[PDB]
Order: structure tokens, then C-alpha cells, then sequence
């Protein structure tokens, strides 16, 4: 079929079609354009009229312009010759090497796997990251969470999650960026190739790369997610693959839809998001799953807006999650990076039965305490210290030692604390903990404790610090 | 034929506009040609609005829609335990069909005021916070409400687990039947729901009605409603039945949804003027009929997701004031090591001891008392250069108290257990123990007890109180025990 | 002693004063965020 | 004036009222 | 008349007519339905249509369905043989006991009290109870504010106040639960049973119940308050009583008006509630008053929203309210009962231009007693109850044996505390507590003034205590 | 709009149009205002320096070319200020040979007012930097569509140098206003207004704007366009969505707050609530070698000079870091209108950072740098053009320093 | 009153407001009270909020300052060459919890010529009338 343009405002394009109304998700290919303009038809206005989100820049579009029905959704090449490229929200190349040749081609929208297709085993995945580690264990297939408010660290955190596992992880990996800086996807492929995760000669690249920035159309912002998971979709399904999703920041995708939401006129639900955020949410996180025929490990940067983890979108997301990380700006400020909040952060398997009693009573004795300073914080603020019984400015010692035995200096951000990475293992972590929470370090001074890897970097630190 | 069936205008964000189908009843299931549902929810001078009952990728401009002519209604009945079904009572574990011979409508007015009683038959979670003082009975509307991760499936599930002790027995008036209603969940965690269940043999005497986070809201609208329906056949039959929503946050999302998608005007917090309608319709077929009803009971934990603790925002404002009383769950409470969670002074049970056995009366009683007492001053431990001993003894008890309280996941108790237990701190014998130990203490006391004195707690339990004797020999059986602990 | 119970009688009535304070700060901020957060919602339904 | 921080203020001096009205007497 | 539906969009059904079109306010009667669907008119959208809002479920209803106009607003029962009934919001009856047949039905929408029908003074309405009639005067047509839930004796008091008006006043009451939990309804009906308040046997029920249950839909828990207005509006007007009128819980009441008023699409305002909050409520507070012929007096359960005293709902309602009773569980557990806090609860005719100055002092004088006394609490129990001087353990034995006075046995609970109810009059009241005052009974003991009536009793029990 | 060097120099309304009535603008390009930014193949990693002349700044969150650092504070914290030092500081190499190191600019007023703006371009004319500047003026009265255009307008007027192997920094002044024009003009159009009653894309506005500064490779010429957007807080609140939507945009923020400013420390730079996402790749090795670990220290600084607003027990190592945060602060301290010279700002912080004036009392500390600084500009610039030079710290010239100021000093406390 | 409809509370302070005029008009001088402006303003803003006008500030709409400006600017002292005659307006306004800066409280103080704020604490204390002499002004 043939429609034609009656009306264009921003990235929505409403069509015309004579004969052979073209179905919902359809793509449409505006014809007359140096480049190619996909339409994903968006409703049924009736009249034979459609209206739908464009895949890019709507400038120059024209009144009256022809409109031919592509008679399928975006569909993308997907397979391993993916792997080692760099594609498009409509799956075109864009790091200029050539035509992706794939055997088959995906549509970029599908059903979530039936209930009777899900998994249920839990095995923790050790990051090399203490705090995670600590206190909220990330899952071997599980669904996993970043939340943080700009400038806090989700992206350092998935950057150094992608050195401390994805580099020896045996399997593919996709990179999805939804929304992001563009600066970081040309910073994150030349990093992909100087490491040969990714592999320009050969076909050894472990590592296929998604991407729709910050400087796309809202269309292209409400739909990369959907080409990513798409590519990781195959991996998981069609070869049974253990994949590794990384999507930086799935929050783009919601704003995506809420800045064309009006012009799909609709009344605005609470905070000025689309009335769709949760079902639109829903079929799209319940994709991003293991099943029993592959396993995702997706790792997903969730932003919050205005620092609020109430808002509808961060608040939405939480319940797709099998564990968060969530990110503080008041943790971060102090300088103590990752800024997890120990408070905040949790994990479906910190559970006796599953990471054992030492690793949880250590978790849980250091959330105690850090919860009763928390409590007296407020207090000790004004009324002073010296009223506290011996017995609690034990607790505000150990306390703000822990919080910063928590901070750890990543090998992604030595330009930025000017300390080499450590990757601490996660026996070096529970009892690091377990002596402080022991009593065994009221000696050390707080600063001996703070940007180190292992307990024994502490000690060592003291006596540097010693004079 | 404009009167039987229709044809769609218009199709977008699963609000299906339709023309003709002059005979439709309000909330009739309709039909579009590509054989999904439909359910008419405005019914407009020139058309009626009807709620896509999945992806409306299935429709287009001029599809044919015609009326089905019957209501919304579902499977129901024994045969549906031990099932997962999804909210229109389809069967979703791949087990083969459910063979339901009774159905019952979803929506249906609540038992009037007459075909009911008091509450009076204990509900017993196995959570000795709960059970000793936030007591549920059957027919009450329980809520359990919190924040995101506090522990409020936790206590449905424990409360779930629980039921095996009565569902194995003898005695057919001590049953509850379970059912689990999960709505915008995300399929990995009901999967995994329904597997703990498994793993403690709790699905035999459970239902699972799942409208998860991909379902179209209309059937997450829907759920609570269609597993209230399967609840209700065992409350009329002289049966009793245990109904967990979780949660009613979600369902009232779905809802508004709606609402706005159809146009209806938004009231604070965009949810329509009905959205309080919606639930209280729902949490009021929950009671407690009379035996010239046939006594059966149906028992509602509904959870309700709270936002920073504002207990006071709309929608838990609205369920808050439907419901006999709330458990409330803090995360402050939970890292500091109280888990459950449960914040006790703001926690209520409308229905109160009129559901507590008189074992538990026995003890709860005073435990309700230091408690509250403590709460007084706790605030001044972490201070108290130098308080009296009036109050600084009210410091001990409190802290024991506290520490006799808490519990892991996954092992409900028996009432029996449970009194003994607080029995023990109550009476003053936890005292002189280290806070630090109260935990290992009790473990170890009740494992002593339900191995060497199964007579005793057979005692509390059928004598249903603490005896003069049996209280002698507690004392003994604690004092020993304690000594021995010590050593 | 007779000069720490006075400090600490005020300290106290400045508390319970702020206490006071603060609480009716926290419910005029209630109210007007749910008018300001509906107001928003009337005026994009408006503008459609 | 965030109902949070206008909470975490309220907590904080309701516990100051009440160890200085017990330091008082 | 006779008009078709238009349209139907959850509780709002629009009607169009042919011929006449129904007044709003009218209540048309839905054709063809398995029970009585009432549809109450609410605007003239134009076009021969009404727009009105259903008083139950609108399930299945069908566009051209059939709608007859009843030609009024609701209309129900009213009378004595309503007395100890149930009713619906439509007048229907809800408890099974057959219809109510009465002579005369009453029309729920009607306006109030001509100015010149206004009774230009404030006079006390007398209820027996010692701390109500002496610190917190209840007026006669004058609203109350109920606070404080359960565990305190709120619906012990409520079915004191009852009796006390059935034996006073020879006035009956009402009792209209606005959005009521069916649970709770029945229970509140069993137990005034037992306390005999209502009389299943025989023709001496003191109360006539109207019931709004949860359930149903914003308009009917919107008007039932209406509607149980209607029916204590008889027994002044019609038997120039002096009723009672019992609205559980005024703040549903206010709810409803707000679901009611977004599903008409309009505009909410502050906070969320309606445009018309203040004359919602206006029209219906200010047909509770005395006029020449009696008087209705009402008590309002009230419930605050976020504890917040200034929300535009609970703002709005003390625009009407002549005193506050304050239930306080605290007090309870002094085993003080009726355990009302002589303190907190208020009145605006304890002004002795009003009560006059007899009864104006005494109940200031029970007063700052028990504010003193309030303050000694914190210094007896730390540095030990005796710097004490020989005037500040008089304050305290007073005040001690004061508090103890103020509790009482209620009649209603007869059945149950194995004690005989008592009745204090008014003049009684303030002579008791004047003497206390004074110092006449400094010797009695304390446990001599627990649970008693007139301070005669008070002696009588020092007797048998020895 | 016009484009290229003709416009340097030259005062243009949103459209190209000269305001200076200095004559018409010789213009032979043109450029569209609304070019999507160079995607991901065209550019590389951000690495040359980009000197505003503030401490503070080039050494806690360095700005590198290409990269877009935002200004954000209350009304009259001293944004504008950040930006002119900065226009100001370029003369240096402008007036030098190298035309790799030279930096032309483009300074965007928007809703601002017209004596403002002439107050600015008088100053700019002073300081003799108008000559490499081009100033886009959408002021307070133009309509709003031309305030709205503004930004995308000097932004192609900026990548015409971006394209062409040259280096440009554009100042969006601010950014505030214009979401305002936005906002007018989009309602006005009758577009449903979202959150906060701006447009349901305001993020879009901006992030299709700097997305446009950008660092291109050696096979696109090696230019770049640098970008400082301002935007303006209220109530200090930095969580603000219009604030952190354009924090979410840019690769880090300079946060200005009132309560510095009034507090003496100025620039109010909040080290704590800023970042550079560059890090140190965008530093010297001189200053990276000084300040490579001095931001987390005085984040850490501040958190214990609070915790100790009551000296509770606190050993030795706090002491120390108490000492060192101290007058650490004092040294970043700065003035207005005088840009330091690289090796001007290694020169100063080594002294701190090393522990020479651990000793001095923090109220000597600005008068030392002013007579430090006098010193080795006037006697040793051996010492300072090897620094400068060599562009790191040898082994000797550390030496050469170590000497120099440990003995100044002492002369100095005598 | 409480039961007349809105329209008519709204009108109120109008009329009563033209009577007294004719004697301010006339050489004579009247003192009209106008009690409360609080509830003339919501019954304005329900007539409003049904006409569907923009509300502001409380829901309150864009032109309540007015309703009170055009109200108040009446009361007024002519001079000898008009009468010699006046209008003195004493017109109440009900804040919540003492909160004198209120939108509508704001609004009124920023009309009259001065202020008498009454004070709960000092009511209850025995100080009546309450009037707060600091705040309170001519």
C-alpha cells in the first residue's frame, strides 16, 4: 500500500492510506528521502487515517508526501555476524564497515515468554565489587538494577561491570544505549576493540553494540531498547547462549514515550507521564528474561528523575528487578564512591539459604549498624557526643569506618580518584567486615579504611598515614 | 445489523471505539473478529468505548466486533487448588484444563448485613508479631502495607505456609483454603512464588491467580475480582478461604489507566472519582457468614504499596479506611535487624482478641503492655547516663520483648509453640540472658521442647490456656534449661 | 544542676515548639503538592 | 521543604525533646 | 413521564426525554430491573437529556433502556415505624423485617430553617453524663464532633446518649452510617439489640437505622446522610421532638460529595475535593438545628485526614461544630469510663453569659485542678511524691478523686457490668463537683468516687468501704 | 545563518543580522541551525585541555575541548563570571603562533537584557577578546521563537570551526530562559503542556543542542566545539528536573552556591556537587601530577570538618586532613578577570598539596600566592616555562620547586 | 448563608457594600462589616472552578485579588466638596493555624489599611480580646 503525509508536528506523522490500512507496529518508509525515514504506525484514527512515531528527523517532510506500508514491524538482522557491529534503531550498520549479513531478520516487537517457560535457579555472581557483593549479591540470570539521579555513577558502575565480567564471561554480550551520550558509545567501542572484546579482522568479537542517543527523535529513544533486546533475544533463544544484557539507561525509553504521548493525545497520568507507563513498561521488561532455552543477565541504568525514587518511572521499574543498586548523590557527595546506598540496595538472594549464614549475618550486621548511625546522626548533630554510652560511640566509630571500607576504587575511574582499581574477592570482603564488625581495627584511624581493596590495604595505609 | 454487532472507528492504546452494537449491556464481554475480547465499559450516545482484552496490534479501523451477550464470570470451585490460573481462570502451569464444573461471576454485590456474624474464629498467620498482637479472624480484611522490599509478601506466604498444620488435620472446620492473587508482577518472581509454595507442599490447598506485569490491564483490573469469585464458593459452601491480593496498587494503576485511555475526568493523583468504589466493592465480599449461611468464612490480606511511608497518599488512604486494621512494615525497622518488619505500636486489628485463643491471651496481654510501655522510653537508652531502675528495668523488658518478636522466613509456628516462647521472656526468665542470645535461646529452647515436650504443648494446645500445672512445669522445663544454656 | 535544668527545660520547649512548627509546615507542603501535582494533570488534559 | 527532609527533622527532634525533657527532671 | 437511556458511563447515566423533562434533583426509577435502580437527576445537559448519577450498580444497563420519571426527588418512609428498622438510602428495607409501612413519605432534598423558624437562644441539651454535661455542654440543634475510635467506648456512648434522649427528652434518634463497613453495621445492630435500644419484639426501639455501606456507589453514600436527616426531621417537625441525629463518620460523607463531583467532570479544587465543599456540606448541616416546633442535635463521627487539622475536609466541618467529644484511650486505661478527656473536649456555650457563672466556675474549676495536677504528674513519679505541699497534695488528692468522679455507669451497659446505669442531672452535676471543689468530701477516699452517680452515692460508697 | 570568521568580532541578533550597526556581516556560508550532532565514527576520546584560568576549576573538574560542562547555581552566584574568565583566559594562545592551541568563541545571551549584554561585550572589548568572539544576542524583548532559535544558531556558527579543523567554545547564557521560550512558544501553539508546564520534550531541546559540541577525529579535521551551558537553580536545589535534565546532558557541572559565596569562598564551586566526566584526560601532566587525588580529598574534607563541628576525640590523621582541606580551600580561591597561566596554577597548588603550608595560617594563604606567584613569574620563569614547556613536573624542576618555596617561605613568616 | 447558593454569598459584600454608599455618598457616614471574606472567596472560586476558569494558587482563580479590590477600594472618606461623608470597612478574613501568609490572607492585608490579628495562644492564655499588639497595625 500508499499513504500519504496529511499532517507532520514534531516526530509525529499521521498517514493517509487510500486502500489497505497498514496494521498497528507496522513500518512505513517515507519515500523521497536521502536517508532512510521508518514511521512505526501508532493508532488507528479511522478514516483510513494512521498515526505514528517517526524513526528520525521529520524536517523537510512535506504535506502530501508518499508513504509506502513496509507490511511488517521493524524487523533487524540478527545472528552472530551482529556481534563486533554497531547498528541502528532500524538495524543499519552505522559504524560504517559494511552491510550486517545475517541469515535471518527479527521483528523488533514480540510476545514475552509464557509463564511455563520461566527459570528458577539462583546462583550469586560475583562482581569483585564490595559492596554489592556485601549486601546485595548480583544473580547469575538475573534481572539486575542500577538506580541513580544524574551524575551518581550508573554508568562508571556498569563500565566496571563490564571489565570485572563481562571481559571473561564465555558468551555473547550486547550493549544497548538507549538515550545516551554519544561521546560514551565511541568511547565504549574503541575501549571494546583496544581489549578485543571486539574484533575488527576477524570473527571473534564476543560483544554486538545498539545504539540511539541522546541527539535521536523521541521514536528512535522509544524503540533502540526494542532492536537491543531484540539481538540478545537470538542469542538466547535460537543458539540457548548465556547472554549478557547491558542497557544504559532504560529510563530513555519512557521519557521516549512520554515527550510524544501528548501528541498522541492522551490526558497526562500523575508527573506528566503517559497513562501506558506500566503496561508499556510491562511487555517490553518481561523480554528482557531467562527462560529455559538461553539466560539473559541483563544489567539495566535506571535514572531518576529529580533525584526522586518515588517518580512514577524509577518507582514503575523496581518490581522488574531481582536485585538494585541503588545510588545516593548524598553518599556520592562525601566522596565515596560507588555511591550504593547500603540502606537502599537489595538483592532476591541474600538469603541464608543461598549465600550462606557467614556472608548474611556479616550483611546484615553491617546494615545494623549502619542504620543505628544513621538514627543518631540527626542527634549526636546537636546534642553533642559526649552524653553517648561508651557502648554507642563504638557504633559511630566502626560505623563510619565500614562506610568507608564500602568505597572501593574502580580500575574504570582512576581519572577520576587517581588510585588503581581493585577487584576484591568475595571471601576478602565478608571478612574484611566480619574483623571490622569484630572490634578487631578500633585502632586503625577511619581515613586508613577509606579508597582501598582489601582489609590488609587498610593496614597497610594506617602506618602510611602513621606519618 | 448495527444492533447485535459493531464495527471499530478507531484503535489505539487498547481503548477500542466501536459503532453499533445497540444492545450491549454495560461491562458486557464482547468480540472482535481476530477473536479477542473485549469488555464495554462506555457506553456513549454514538458508540461505545470497549477495553482491549490483549494487543490491539489484532484490530484495525472496520473490524467487526460483535456482542457476546454474556458477562464477565470464572471457573470455580475444589478443582481449581493446587492450579495457576491466569485472571480469567484460564489454567497457566501447563498442567491441562481445570475441570471446573461450577462458575461464578466476577463482580457480585458483598453478603449484606444479615447473613453475617462476628468475627470470631482465630486466622493464625504462624507469625508470633502478628498472632500475639495484630490477630486476624476469619472474615476480617487484614491490610498489609509498606514500602517497596519491607517483608509484606513474606507475611502472606508464611501466613500460607502456615495452613498445612490444620490442612493435614482431621478437623474440616480448622481448614483454610488458599488463594494468591499477583498483580503486575514480573513472571520470574511468581514462578518463583509459586515454587516455595511447592517445595512445602502449600499448593495442595492453594489457588495462584496471576495478572502479570505483559498482561493487558484490563485482566490486571480484573483479577482481584475473579479470584475473589473462586473465594467465594468455598465461604458460601460452610467453607473457609484465605485471599491474598497482592497487590491493590498495581490493580488501581490498571485501573486508572482506564479510566483516563476512556476519557473519564482525573481526580488527584489522575485516578478517576470510582477508584475508592473499585476497592471497597472488592474488600467487602470478604466476611464471616452465620450458620444459617452455612458459617463458612473468607479472610482478605490485601498489601498495598506504600511511597517514603505516606501511608496518607490516595490509594492507601482509600484501603487503609476500607480494611479492620493494618500490619505496617518499616524499613528502618528491617535494617536495624527487626524482620519481620512489623512497626507494632502503628500496627491495629479492629476485630482484636476477639480472634486471639485464650492460650495466647494468656500472654499476649502483657507483652502488648511492656511493649507499649517500653515505647515510652526506649528513646532514652542510647542516652540514659542515669536513669532509675523503675524505668531502666522497662529498657530490659523492652529489648527482650523485641528480640522474642522477631523471625526468620519460612517457618510459621503453632500457636502452642509461640505462647511457650513468649512465655518464657513474659514471665521475667529472659531477663538476666544477653540480648545478643534471646534469638539462639529461643531456637534451641523450642527445639527442646517440640522434641522432648510434645506432651505439654499437646496440653496448652487442647486445654487451650496455661494451666496451674503445665505452668509449673514450664517454669521447671525454662530454668534448667536456661541454666544449662549458660554453662 | 540548677543551670542544667534550666538549659534543658528550654531546650525542651524549643523542641516541642519546633515540633509544632514543622508539623504545620509538613501539612500546608501536603496540601499543595496534591493541588500543584492535580492542577498539572487538568491542565495537559485541558489543553488536548 | 521536602515532606522527607521535613520527616527526617520532625524524627530527629522528637527524640532530642524527649532525652532533654528526661535530662531535665 | 417517560425517557430512554442515552448513555451510560460507570455511575453516571444520562436520560433523555420526549416529553417533560424531570426537575433536578428528581429520582427516576430504571425500567426492567431484577431490584430498584434509582437514578437521582443532576443537570440539564440540553437536548431533553438529564444527566444523573445511579444509586447502585449501573451493570447491564442498555442504551434505550426505559426510565420513569417518579416526579421528585427520593422520597421514604418517615414516622415511628421506622424506629428500630434498617434502611436503605431510597428507604428501603435492609434487616428483612417486611416493608416499612408508614403513612407519611418524605422527600430527602429539602431546604432549611427559615430565618424567621431560627430559635434565637442557646439553651444546653442535658444527656445525664457527668463530664459531658459539665465540661463539653452538648447544645440543643447544635453539631458535635465525635472523636477517638475504638477499644474507647465509642458505640457504648453513642448508645447511652440514646437512652439518656429517650428518658430526658422523650426524643427519639437516628442513626445514618455513611459509608459504613457492612461488618460493622451488623455488629452495631446486634449490640444495640442486646442493650435493648432496639426492640425486635415489641414497639419500644429508641432508634431508627439508615445505612450507606461501602459498597455502594459514590451517590448513595453521598445522599444517605440526607436521608437519615429526612427521617429525624419528622419527629421535630411533625412531633415537635427533640432528636438526635447520628452521622458515622462525617468525613465519608464529604468523600462521597468529591466521587460524586468528579464523576460529573467538574474541576476539583484545593487538595483534591470538590468545588462546592463548603455548600455541600452547608445544605446539609444547616437543616440540624432548633426550630419553633423542636430540634435535631447531631453527632458526627469526624476522621482527619493525615492528622491534618487545617485539610480543607475537616476545616470546613468545625465551620459547623458547637463542641468536640473527645474520646481519649489514654484516660480508658485509668479504667475511667465513659473515658471521655475532660481536657481536650470542648464547647462553644461554656460561656457564662450561656451556662452562667455557677456552672461557668465550677467547670473551670475541675479544670485548671486537673491541669495542676497534670503538671505534678511528671515531678511524683521522679523525685518521688512528696516536696509536696500541704496545698499541693490537696490539688492532687482533689484532682485524684475528681478524675474518679468524672467516670460513670452507663444503663447501656447493664447487661454486662453487673452494675446499675446512673443519670446525673445537670443540677446534680455541678453540686457534686462544686463540694469536691470546695473540700466538703476531703476525707472520702478516693475508690469512694469511682463509677458512681450523684456525689450522694459517692458517700454511701465510703460507708460500705469502711 | 551566516557563517564562519567573518561574524568574530561582530555583535549578531538570532538570525545572523549584525546589532552593532558596525555594518553587514561578509558572510560567503551558510549553515543550517538544526544539524544532528556527528554520530558515534566521526569523533574521538576528548584529550586536549581546555584552561578557563580558574583553579578550581582546571583542577578539580577539568574541561577538555569537546567536552560540555554545565554552570548551574541561584541568580548571582557568579556564572557569567566562570564564562568570561574563560573567554578572557584565550587571549594566551590566540595571540600566540600555534593555531592548533587557539580556542574562537561564541557567547549566546538568552531573555537577558540589553544593557547587560553591552555591559558584557564592553568588558569582552576591554580585555581585547572581542576580536576572537562572536556574540549571538536573543535578549529579553525579542520574541520568543528568536530566543528560542538562539542557541541552535551560535551552536553553527561554532561548528563551523568544528568542521573545519579548528577549535570553538560556545557559552549558552543560559539555558533557563530559553526552556521558557520554549515553553511560550510551544503552548502558543496550543502543543498539551507536560511537567511543570514545559514542553513534554524540554530534555529533547537540550540534548539535541550539546549534543552538537563535540571532539571530531584526525579524519574530520580534529577540530571540536567545547560547550558551557548555563543554567539557573532556585533555592539552591540542584535536584530540580529542569536542572537535572541538562545535568544529565552534559559531561559534568560547575555548582555555584550562595552560601560559599557570602562565605568568602569564591568562585562558589561546590567541589563536592561538581564533576568533570573527562577526569584528568582533559589535564596537563603538570596539573594532574598536583591534582590527581585533591577532589576526593576535599570531598572527604568537608564531610569531616563537618562530623567535628564539635572536636570529638579526633586523631591525628583527621588533624592532618583538617589542616590540608583547610588551606587547601584558601588556594582555590580566586579573582575576577585574571586567568592564571597553567604553570601559574601547578606552580600554587604544588605548594599546598605537598605540605609547605601546613604551617602558615590559613588567613596568609592568599596573601603568599600573591606574593609567591610575584616571585617565580619575575625571577624564576626558567622554571616556569620548562614546567610549562616540558608541560609536566621533572624530577629537577620538582627540586627547583621544593627549594624555592620552602625558603620563600621562611623569609615570608619572618 | 451557609445554605444560600454560592452566587449569592459572592454577591453579598456588593450590596451590603452599595448601601452603605448612599450614605457615604450623602454626607452621612456608614461602617459596613463584611464577615468573613474567607468564605466569599470560596464561594467565588466554586463559581469559578464550575465556569472553568484556570484555577491558581489554592485552586483559588486569577482574579480573586480583584474580588476583594474593587470590594474594599469603596470604603473611603469623601472630602468636603462630596459630602464630607464615608464608608468604613471592617472586613473579617479566617486564617488557618495562624499562618498569615496564606494566598487569600496575603491578598487582604496587601488592601486594608492596617491589620488586628487576634491570637489562639493568647485567647486561651485569658487575653481578650486576643489582639497581637506587636503584629497589629493602623
Amino acid at each position: 500500500t500508499t499513504g500519504r503525509i496529511v499532517a507532520v508536528i514534531g516526530a509525529v506523522v499521521d498517514v493517509q492510506f487510500d486502500e489497505g490500512l497498514p496494521p498497528i507496529l507496522n513500518a512505513l518508509e517515507v519515500q523521497g528521502r536521502e536517508t532512510r525515514l521508518v514511521l512505526e504506525v501508532a493508532q488507528h484514527l479511522g478514516e483510513s487515517t494512521v498515526r505514528t512515531i517517526a524513526m528520525d528527523g521529520t524536517e523537510g517532510l512535506v504535506r502530501g508526501q508518499k508513504v509506502l506500508d513496509s507490511g511488517a514491524p521493524i524487523r533487524i538482522p540478527v545472528g552472530p555476524e551482529t556481534l563486533g557491529r554497531i547498528m541502528n534503531v532500524i538495524g543499519e550498520p552505522i559504524d560504517e564497515r559494511g552491510p550486517i549479513k545475517t541469515k535471518q531478520f527479527a521483528a523488533i516487537h514480540a510476545e514475552a515468554p509464557e509463564f511455563v517457560e520461566m527459570s528458577v535457579e539462583q546462583e550469586i555472581l560475583v562482581t569483585g565489587i564490595k559492596v554489592v557483593d556485601l549486601l546485595a549479591p548480583y544473580a547469575k540470570g538475573g534481572k539486575i538494577g542500577l538506580f541513580g539521579g544524574a551524575g551518581v555513577g550508573k554508568t562508571v558502575l556498569i563500565m566496571e561491570l563490564i571489565n570485572n565480567v563481562a571481559k571473561a564471561h564465555g558468551g555473547y554480550s550486547v550493549f544497548a544505549g538507549v538515550g545516551e551520550r554519544t561521546r560514551e558509545g565511541n568511547d565504549l567501542y574503541h575501549e571494546m576493540i583496544e581489549s578485543g572484546v571486539i574484533n575488527l579482522k576477524d570473527a571473534t568479537s564476543k560483544v554486538a553494540l545498539v545504539y540511539g542517543q541522546m541527539n535521536e527523535p523521541p521514536g528512535a529513544r522509544a524503540r533502540v531498547a526494542l532492536t537491543g533486546l531484540t539481538v540478545a533475544e537470538y542469542f538466547r533463544d535460537q543458539e540457548g547462549q548465556d547472554v549478557l544484557l547491558f542497557i544504559d539507561n532504560i529510563f530513555r525509553f519512557t521519557q521516549a514515550g512520554s515527550e510524544v504521548s501528548a501528541l498522541l493525545g492522551r490526558i497526562p497520568s500523575a508527573v506528566g507521564y503517559q497513562p501506558t507507563l506500566a503496561t508499556d513498561m510491562g511487555t517490553m521488561q518481561e523480554r528482557i528474561t531467562t527462560t529455559k532455552k538461553g539466560s539473559i543477565t541483563s544489567v539495566q541504568a535506571i535514572y531518576v528523575p529529580a533525584d526522586d525514587l518515588t517518580d512514577p518511572a524509577p518507582a514503575t521499574t523496581f518490581a522488574h528487578l531481582d536485585a538494585t543498586t541503588v545510588l545516593s548523590r548524598a553518599i556520592a557527595e562525601l566522596g565515596i564512591y560507588p555511591a550504593v546506598d547500603p540502606l537502599d540496595s537489595t538483592s532476591r538472594i541474600m538469603d541464608p539459604n543461598i549465600v550462606g549464614s557467614e556472608h548474611y549475618d556479616v550483611a546484615r550486621g553491617v546494615q545494623k549498624i549502619l542504620q543505628d548511625y544513621k538514627s543518631l546522626q540527626d542527634i549526636i548533630a546537636i546534642l553533642g557526643m559526649d552524653e553517648l554510652s561508651e557502648e554507642d560511640k563504638l557504633t559511630v566509630s566502626r560505623a563510619r569506618k565500614i562506610q568507608r571500607f564500602l568505597s572501593q576504587p574502580f580500575q574504570v575511574a582512576e581519572v577520576f580518584t587517581g588510585h588503581l582499581g581493585k577487584l576484591v574477592p568475595l571471601k576478602e570482603t565478608i571478612k574484611g567486615f566480619q574483623q571490622i564488625l569484630a572490634g578487631e581495627y578500633d585502632h586503625l584511624p577511619e581515613q586508613a579504611f577509606y579508597m582501598v581493596g582489601p582489609i590488609e590495604e587498610a593496614v597497610a595505609k594506617a602506618d602510611k598515614l602513621a606519618e | 445489523d448495527l444492533e447485535e454487532t459493531g464495527r471499530v472507528l478507531s484503535i489505539g492504546d487498547g481503548i477500542a471505539r466501536v459503532h453499533g452494537l445497540r444492545n450491549v449491556q454495560a461491562e458486557e464481554m464482547v468480540e472482535f473478529s481476530s477473536g479477542l475480547k473485549g469488555m464495554s465499559l462506555n457506553l456513549e450516545p454514538d458508540n461505545v468505548g470497549v477495553v482491549v482484552f490483549g494487543n490491539d496490534k489484532l484490530i484495525k479501523e472496520g473490524d467487526i466486533v460483535k456482542r457476546t451477550g454474556a458477562i464477565v464470570d470464572v471457573p470455580v470451585g475444589e478443582e481449581l487448588l493446587g492450579r495457576v490460573v491466569d485472571a480469567l481462570g484460564n489454567a497457566i502451569d501447563g498442567k491441562g484444563p481445570i475441570g471446573s464444573k461450577a462458575r461464578r461471576r466476577v463482580g457480585l454485590k458483598a453478603p449484606g448485613i444479615i447473613p453475617r456474624i462476628s468475627v470470631r474464629e482465630p486466622m493464625q498467620t504462624g507469625i508470633k508479631a502478628v498472632d500475639s498482637l495484630v490477630p486476624i479472624g476469619r472474615g476480617q480484611r487484614e491490610l498489609i502495607i509498606g514500602d517497596r522490599q519491607t517483608g509484606k509478601t513474606s507475611i502472606a506466604i508464611d501466613t500460607i505456609i502456615n495452613q498445612k498444620r490444620f490442612n493435614d488435620g482431621t478437623d474440616e472446620k480448622k481448614k483454610l483454603y488458599c488463594i494468591y492473587v499477583a498483580i503486575g508482577q514480573k513472571r520470574s518472581t511468581v514462578a518463583q512464588l509459586v515454587k516455595r509454595l511447592t517445595d512445602a507442599d502449600a499448593m495442595k490447598y492453594t489457588i495462584v491467580v496471576s495478572a502479570t506485569a505483559s498482561d493487558a490491564a484490563p485482566l490486571q483490573y480484573l483479577a482481584p475480582y475473579s479470584g475473589c469469585s473462586m473465594g467465594e464458593y468455598f465461604r458460601d459452601n460452610g467453607k473457609h478461604a484465605l485471599i491474598i491480593y497482592d497487590d491493590l496498587s498495581k490493580q488501581a494503576v490498571a485501573y486508572r489507566q482506564m479510566s483516563l485511555l476512556l476519557r473519564r475526568p482525573p481526580g488527584r493523583e489522575a485516578y478517576p472519582g470510582d477508584v475508592f468504589y473499585l476497592h471497597s466493592r472488592l474488600l467487602e465480599r470478604a466476611a464471616k457468614m452465620n450458620d444459617a449461611f452455612g458459617g463458612g468464612s473468607l479472610t482478605a490480606l490485601p498489601v498495598i504499596e506504600t511511597q517514603a511511608g505516606d501511608v496518607s497518599a490516595y490509594i492507601p488512604t482509600n484501603v487503609i479506611s476500607i480494611t479492620d486494621g493494618q500490619i505496617f512494615l518499616e524499613t528502618e525497622l528491617f535494617y536495624k535487624g527487626i524482620r519481620p518488619a512489623i512497626n507494632v505500636g502503628l500496627s491495629v486489628s479492629r476485630v482484636g482478641s476477639a480472634a486471639q485463643t485464650r492460650a495466647m491471651k494468656q500472654v499476649a496481654g502483657t507483652m502488648k503492655l511492656e511493649l507499649a510501655q517500653y515505647r515510652e522510653v526506649a528513646a532514652f537508652a542510647q542516652f540514659g547516663s542515669d536513669l532509675d531502675a523503675a524505668t531502666q528495668q522497662l529498657l530490659s523488658r523492652g529489648v527482650r520483648l523485641t528480640e522474642l518478636l522477631k523471625q526468620g522466613q519460612y517457618s510459621p509456628m503453632a500457636i502452642e509453640e509461640q505462647v511457650a516462647v513468649i512465655y518464657a521472656g513474659v514471665r521475667g526468665y529472659l531477663d538476666k540472658l544477653e540480648p545478643s542470645k534471646i534469638t539462639k535461646f529461643e531456637n534451641a529452647f523450642l527445639s527442646h521442647v517440640i522434641s522432648q515436650h510434645q506432651a505439654l504443648l499437646s496440653k496448652i494446645r487442647t486445654d487451650g490456656k496455661i494451666s496451674e500445672e503445665s505452668d509449673a512445669k514450664l517454669k521447671e522445663i525454662v530454668t534448667n534449661f536456661l541454666a544449662g544454656f549458660e554453662a | 544542676q540548677s543551670a542544667r535544668m534550666t538549659a534543658m527545660d528550654n531546650a525542651s520547649k524549643n523542641a516541642s515548639e519546633m515540633i509544632d512548627k514543622l508539623t504545620l509546615t509538613f501539612n500546608r507542603t501536603r496540601q499543595a503538592v496534591i493541588t500543584k501535582e492535580l492542577i498539572e494533570i487538568i491542565s495537559g488534559a485541558a489543553a488536548l | 521543604a521536602t515532606l522527607k527532609d521535613i520527616t527526617r527533622r520532625l524524627k530527629s527532634i522528637k527524640n532530642i525533646q524527649k532525652i532533654t525533657k528526661s535530662m531535665k527532671m
